[PDB]
């Protein structure tokens, strides 16, 4: 989910 | 293991407001600050709408308010539009590397205009003709609420066989399309007078009728 | 937006394997990493099964292999069991703030024999000219599995303007029906040469033309  | 909850469905009024829960876990949501919303509109490709608690990305409708209130994470939809009718998701960082979802909240606006539809019928064409077959085709479009019923009329008596309808979808709207359609043979197209596609909603009814004068 | 061109049916049987593949058009493609893919089920939540290209998450069965090699992406259920059976998406992340996702898949574990579909394309009837409306019906049928793109062309060039695709349904003999339609006016519509509805389903495209030939 992107982030990271 | 577990995964986020959500309340199942939310209303709003047209214009109004609605707030949709995102509820976690100290390990996952409140752990971090990375809380994103998604719009899977009625079963499609589905978007961000938010990221980080409360940042809109890049070209998102307006005003979806980002709230983290704990462990209870918030999407605030507010000037609502009938396009606001969706799958609404959330999803948080839980630990090592991972995403954690949650269940998934219905989006309801009330208020919104009920249309009659718009009939089209279809005489098949010439290329079909060619190919040695007849198929016609009662397009019904633009209507609100989605619930419609057709009926064909061979000629003022009714064909139950042959006929295949669908379930109505929603438009870039939140009107929806169906369409019926009769499969016949070109003989048993230039043998008879009329067709006819009967369709009611919400008590209306529209008939369309179609005789073999097509031109080309 | 979908700039992650993903098939519309990938499908197998027990022990065969499939491979899903999500294209990027994206000025971005090499210098990349983050194409994340999602398991997705008719009723549930989203939840990931890759992530950086080939790491699945925790939990995430063996079967489950991410590549990525040009501008495309590929998720293969290297052995195909029951509820692989589910809807299937890409993703990227344009740093913060743009998301972009792939169009969705599904994993049809058949237990029908594959139907490609039949495409037939109705032209504005005279009467709705008649009435200064303007109206092709792209009607696509008896396809399996239910899965289905569909386009639309003017002259050439994609058209997506007025295009409204209906969602499959099932049909009295277990195979699938869509429609899509595309509302015009008479000037448009007559001010061209070749229309085409063009479909994909798995492996095939089908591509069906209406010139306007005008009879009042």
């Amino acid at each position: 989910q992107x982030h990271x | 293991p577990s995964a986020l909850t959500q309340p199942p469905s939310a209303s709003g009024s047209l214009g109004q407001s609605v707030t949709i829960s995102c509820t976690g876990t100290s390990s996952d949501v409140g752990g971090y600050n990375y809380v994103s919303w998604y719009q899977q509109h009625a079963g499609k490709a589905p978007k961000v709408i938010i990221y980080e608690v409360n940042k809109r990305p890049s070209g998102v409708p307006d005003r979806f308010s980002g709230s983290k209130s704990g462990n209870t994470a918030s999407l605030t939809v507010s000037g609502l539009q009938a396009e606001d009718e969706a799958d609404y998701y959330c999803s948080s960082y839980e630990g090592s590397d991972n995403f954690v979802f949650g269940t998934g909240t219905k989006v309801t606006v009330l208020g919104q205009p009920k249309a009659n539809p718009t009939v089209t019928l279809f005489p098949p064409s010439s290329e079909e003709l060619q190919a040695n077959k007849a198929t016609l085709v009662c397009l019904i479009s633009d209507f609100y609420p989605g619930a419609v019923t057709v009926a064909w009329k061979a000629d003022g008596s009714p064909v139950k066989a042959g006929v295949e309808t669908t379930k109505p979808s929603k438009q870039s709207n939140n009107k929806y399309a169906a369409s019926s359609y009769l499969s016949l043979t070109p003989e048993q197209w230039k043998s008879h007078r009329s067709y006819s596609c009967q369709v009611t909603h919400e008590g209306s009814t529209v008939e369309k009728t179609v005789a073999p004068t097509e031109c080309s």
